[PDB]
């Protein structure tokens, strides 16, 4: 977790953190929080991606607001190193496959809707 | 008993109230039927001609055009600014998008700042609709069907916060021939119905028209409905002893002989409001068989609208209020000094249609199907007369003569008609040397 610019982290919170004991990694600034992601990503180093509504809003938000505050080495979050990055989404995690839950769950099953919530 | 009282104790008659171009006295004056004077019906093809096709419409087609509608227009508005891609309506993204649409409320009221709405093409944006944010947009006109490229920024895809609102663009002008330029100048008159006062059938105006007519020799005579207002308060309570395809036969009369001696070709151009003629715009020309082989060299009857050519000066015709229309549903930015009408105006040389505002006036029934074919303006005129409840009045934009010659009846009183001079100057220069080379609206 991060925080805006306006905000500020309430006080006292990595402290009442570390007495509930729960791996909640706190960073200052989004180039932070998203770095860190980055860095998690290459030594967890995932085959597979699940997350929902992900070729449809995040994968890009993501890959947005990390060349925004130019975040270190992008790249990892696939698996060939590169340069430069393209706006372009398919090709952005190459060597690891991405499940959107979305997708598959219509392919899948009936619904009324396909919102996470639903 | 009264009926046209006050209309004939008028003591403004004659009087000029607008002129344009290049002062003239009031010797208004062309040679009559002198020299050659070629009228040429002009636009897709041929403007129509007879009746039609029909009177029943499948959905599935008007679906059909308002897309091309938006598809063409864009598809050069692309190729003009050259922009790369249009983005779907619905896809969200973070950087700005370029998206391609036709604006259109939300409700059945007046378009407003609030809540106006783009409705994508179904090429792109199978026909998705996203409302528009304009808070952050500084200058704008807008209208309901407008076809319109925005560049803005959606991120959620359920709203595009406008950062750009590409401006219309028109269509060249007419490329003269070397023949066009060896004509010479000619003088067209013009006016509009309704010809009577609404408390007679006198038509007195009319045959004060025609006299003017006569005494002023014009070259080409332009007469616009009603001939018989839909709207006449004794038309419309069927009050008259007299078949309505009659009563209007006997008007065509009294205008086609009242002026065989002046010379001048007369064209004459139907209205909705014709209660005898078709009630469907586009609308046919008229339909009368009466006519010598004499006045059939000097009668010409045309479609509504139409781009006819008086001596490859090719003029816009339409009878239909499109400015009172699109004027009573259009948004800006600014109102501390700005021409409301040359901006209508403006929209219409760039919409490339007679009556793009869609949907169309509640009282006015149109054949899209038809509207795809005959509707289009062919080129942007080199004159436009665009009558008009509205006040007179002649602004020159985009290059074009726009014409109101107001009504030439008002109620109970005096209306206008208005003139125009023309001649093609030497070929070439900086271009653009309007053939209209200056106008008048005068009272009658």
């Amino acid at each position: 977790v991060s925080k805006p610019k306006d905000c500020i982290f309430p006080y006292a919170f990595k402290e009442v953190i570390e007495k509930k004991n729960v791996k909640v990694e706190v960073a200052a600034t989004e180039r932070t929080l998203l770095g860190f992601f980055l860095a998690k990503v290459h030594k967890i180093d995932p085959d597979i991606i699940v997350g929902h509504n992900i070729y449809g809003f995040e994968l890009e938000v993501l890959l947005q607001r990390i060349n925004v505050c130019k975040a270190p080495h992008w790249s990892k979050i696939g698996r060939l190193k590169r340069s430069n990055m393209p706006k372009g989404e398919r090709n952005a995690t190459c060597g690891r496959m991405i499940c959107d839950v979305e997708i598959s769950a219509k392919e899948l099953i009936r619904c009324k809707s396909y919102h996470l919530s639903e | 008993a009264t009926p046209s009282q006050k209309y004939n104790s008028r003591s403004n008659r004659g009087e000029v109230v607008t002129s344009f171009g290049l002062a003239q006295g009031v010797s208004w004056s062309g040679r009559g039927g002198a020299g050659n004077i070629s009228l040429k019906v002009l636009g897709c093809p041929e403007a129509l001609t007879g009746s039609y096709k029909s009177m029943f419409q499948k959905l599935p087609d008007i679906r059909e055009v308002l897309t091309c509608k938006i598809e063409e227009l864009g598809s050069e508005l692309k190729e003009h600014y050259k922009i790369e891609a249009f983005t779907p309506l619905l896809a969200p993204a973070q950087e700005p998008v370029t998206l391609l649409g036709q604006i259109g409320c939300d409700s059945n009221g007046k378009l407003n700042n609030k809540s106006v709405i783009l409705e994508g093409d179904r090429e792109h944006s199978s026909g998705a609709q996203i409302p528009v944010d304009l808070s952050e947009l500084k200058e704008y006109s807008l209208f309901p069907g407008q076809v319109v490229i925005m560049e803005g920024i959606n991120t959620t895809g359920r709203k595009l916060v406008a950062t750009k609102l590409y401006e219309g663009v028109p269509l060249p002008f007419y490329q003269p021939t070397e023949e066009d330029a060896d004509f010479e100048q000619s003088m067209v008159l013009v006016a509009c119905g309704p010809y009577t006062t609404s408390d007679s059938i006198t038509y007195d105006p009319l045959l004060d028209l025609i006299a003017v007519i006569n005494h002023d020799r014009p070259d080409v005579c332009i007469l616009f409905g009603p001939f018989l207002d839909a709207k006449h308060e004794q038309v419309e309570n069927c009050l008259l002893t007299s078949p309505f395809e009659d009563i209007f036969k006997q008007c065509l009369r009294t205008i086609i002989e009242g002026t065989r001696s002046s010379g001048s070709h007369l064209v004459f151009v139907p209205s909705l409001r014709d209660v005898h003629h078709e009630p469907v715009y586009p609308q046919p020309p008229f339909s009368y068989s009466d006519l010598s082989r004499e006045d059939k060299k000097q009668v010409q009857f045309v479609s509504e609208p139409c781009s006819l050519s008086i001596n490859g000066v090719i003029f816009g015709l339409t009878s239909t209020d499109l400015l009172f229309h699109l004027g009573a549903e259009e948004i800006s930015s600014s109102s501390g000094t700005s021409d409301r009408f040359s901006r209508i105006l403006k929209h219409i040389l760039t919409q490339r249609s007679y009556y793009p505002l869609y949907p169309p006036q509640e009282d006015m029934a149109i054949d899209y199907e038809s509207f795809y074919v005959y509707a289009q303006l062919p080129v942007t005129p080199d004159v436009l007369i665009i009558p008009s409840e509205l006040r007179y009045f002649v602004k020159d934009v985009l290059g074009c003569v726009c014409v109101n010659p107001g009504r030439l009846t008002k109620g109970q009183v005096g209306g206008t008609f208005a003139r125009l001079y023309l001649r093609r100057p030497a070929a070439d220069g900086a271009e653009r040397q309007s053939p209209c080379i200056a106008v008048q609206v005068v009272r009658i």
